């Protein structure tokens, strides 16, 4: 949800996204996201599942 | 997976469970009887004559 007169201003000035970080980063983060899940998951099925 | 997690889980369930096990109920209550301690009669006044 944005408001008429934020996206009216960006878009008048053409402004785009922008970054200074690398590829590696973040592909590093979504693999830290899988394994946080899976540490669960066989805590889980090795614990509790019945 | 991270395998030093599910160790501390198993670890944490296996010490709880043990310690739910150990506490046991026992009560050493009296019953409500007394004691019935000893007591002599008393005789009142009276009149005589002939």
């Amino acid at each position: 949800a944005v408001e008429l007169e934020q996206l009216a201003a960006y878009g008048l000035t053409g402004a785009y996204p922008r970054t200074n970080h690398s590829v590696d980063t973040i592909v590093k983060t979504v693999n830290n996201i899988s394994a946080t899940y899976s540490t669960i998951a066989q805590m889980l099925s090795t614990i509790d599942l019945d | 997976p991270n395998d030093e997690a599910t160790i501390k889980a198993l670890d944490n369930v296996i010490k709880q469970i043990e310690a739910l096990s150990v506490i046991v109920n026992r009560s050493e209550k009296a019953d409500d009887a007394q004691i019935l301690g000893p007591n002599t009669y008393k005789q009142l006044l009276e009149h005589l004559f002939s």
